[PDB]
RNA sequence: ACCCACUCGGCACCUUACGAGAAAUCAAAGUCUUUGGGUUCUGGGGGGAGUAUGGUCGCAAGGCUGAAACUUAAAGGAAUUGACGGAAGGGCACCACCAGGAGUGGAGCCUGCGGCUUAAUUUGACCAACACGGGGAAACUCACCAGGUCCAGACACAAUAAGGAUUGACAGAUUGAGAGCUCUUUCUUGAUUUUGUGGGUGGUGGUGCAUGGCCGUUCUUAGUUGGUGGAGUGAUUUGUCUGCUUAAUUGCGAUAACGAACGAGACCUUAACCUACUAAAUAGUGGUGCUAGCAUUUGCUGGUUAUCCACUUCUUAGAGGGACUAUCGGUUUCAAGCCGAUGGAAGUUUGAGGCAAUAACAGGUCUGUGAUGCCCUUAGACGUUCUGGGCCGCACGCGCGCUACACUGACGGAGCCAGCGAGUCUAACCUUGGCCGAGAGGUCUUGGUAAUCUUGUGAAACUCCGUCGUGCUGGGGAUAGAGCAUUGUAAUUAUUGCUCUUCAACGAGGAAUUCCUAGUAAGCGCAAGUCAUCAGCUUGCGUUGAUUACGUCCCUGCCCUUUGUACACAC
């Protein structure tokens, strides 16, 4: 048995790399010139999820991301 | 043969040398004679009792009681 | 003429070397480093080469005399050990032959090997490879091929980093995939990581010609080796041997050897005997013993320590016994032994195995190993996983095998007997019985972790009665079509099983060539290994059971001795 080079079909696939959000929480709270705080995402109504979840906005779904799920607006 | 078995114990151990592996075989035969079990001695070999044979006598003799 | 004793001269011979020699050997080849009696001739590593040239003799053939250039590290002598011999002698082996049996090689198929083909058809191996790698591969196995994931990147340092080094993910695109592989909008997580440099880790990657271990073979033979002594300058030799004997370097013996060691033998396992011991409801047997069935002078049975009482012939397994060639006859030169008969369960080492020396082989294995050196690779991996394919592909050649060619048979019915095994709660193993089904199978239970149940494994050849009737025929069952089941995630390139249908070659097989001497060959099945399923394979086991020969060295080889050698990589 003798080895020859690999060569490959097929250009290669380069890796995931962590998106970098910088300072992401910033647009998911909002507070007036009084100082009270409220949150710009819903919760998550399942309990293993967190109070401060964040569930994401997208297009037409609220995704966790820690639970993975999706809940819509309408309900 | 059976004696082997008896009296014969080997050991092999692989020794890790810079230039590679060295085998080691230990066989060790133990006199027969001692320990405690099976049999004391080779099959072959035949140990015969002295007779401590003594000379004759010539007059018929009665010791009664 | 002969005999005896001398003597001179001669051809020689035997023993031994005080001596000589490199030794073979030598009475000269001694009186030679303690080197000198007289004298002639010849040689100076091997070839080129007794060649060229000149001279000379010869009728000629050729004789005598006789270089150089050039080339080369040995050539050569005598012995030692081995190996070899179409050398000799003595033994031996059915992996030899003889007398034979059963075959194989011829047919179809199964399986391994080469070749061809291919994306790959992974690979090792060529008596001592080729149903071998326990290699009966759907996935796995897997090592190959087309692709897709992951790090299972220890540890250290530098860099980045809670103003987030990094992890995962719903949906869609994409993808073989419902892999967030990677994107498209954004959530989660939080120093566990990431980047670079060193370092590791894994590799069925290479190297068995770097190795360990194991295995095979030389070699199934009887062979092997120290000590002290003897011989030789020495390598080495003797011991370890003429003869006889033995399966045997087994012994009788012989003996410059003596005493020893290994191997052989002894030993161990298994098979055969024990009316003798110790017993047994997980083994059996008996009891007009108990109870009950059938048929009538009583036989065959069913439940029997759980419905009793005895016993150990059969079965089991502990302890033992038993054979030691015993007795007798013959024969050898007493002896070691050998032959025959008797007795005996057994008289080939009682049968068969297990174990098994020294020295080896570039024998096989890195693809058993977290045995392993070195080299290579190490994130687009040769690591590890997933899907699919391949290992099985088909003008062809070879090896091991299965089924056959029929009447010493096929088919049908009936009869009807083994031994060696194995089996589940660390879960679905061995399965009796009942029901359904033509079958294969399905289903409800049941017993068994087992001398208890499967199982008396009611196996198959076999026996009886019948059909067939010499016709490639009801022999043979290859190939192919259709359907029904089982195992499994998956059965297509048919896993296997079952039913119906098609019904090929093959009429006993050239040259060749294998195995075997008694419960053996051969026929016949069964269990185990493999294993979810698959046994045309192997390892064992039993049932039925011949012919032929108790020999030889013709062939092929083996052992010992002598002998020759220009071989030692050893004909």
């Amino acid at each position: 048995k003798k080895r020859k080079k690999k060569v490959y079909t097929t250009p290669k696939k380069i890796k995931h790399k962590h998106k970098k959000v910088k300072l992401a929480v910033l647009s998911y709270y909002k507070v007036d010139a009084e100082g009270k705080v409220t949150k710009l995402r819903r919760e998550c109504s399942n309990p293993t999820c967190g109070a401060g979840v964040f569930l994401a906005n997208h297009k037409d779904r609220l995704y966790c991301g820690k639970c993975h799920s999706v809940y819509k607006v309408n309900a | 043969g059976q004696p082997v078995n008896d009296f014969i114990d080997t050991a092999t151990r692989h020794v890790l040398m810079r230039q590679g592996v060295l085998g080691i075989k230990v066989k060790i035969m133990r006199d027969p004679a001692k320990s405690r079990t099976g049999p004391k001695a080779l099959p072959d070999a035949v140990t015969i009792i002295e007779p401590k044979e003594e000379e004759p006598i010539l007059a018929p003799s009665v010791k009664d009681y």
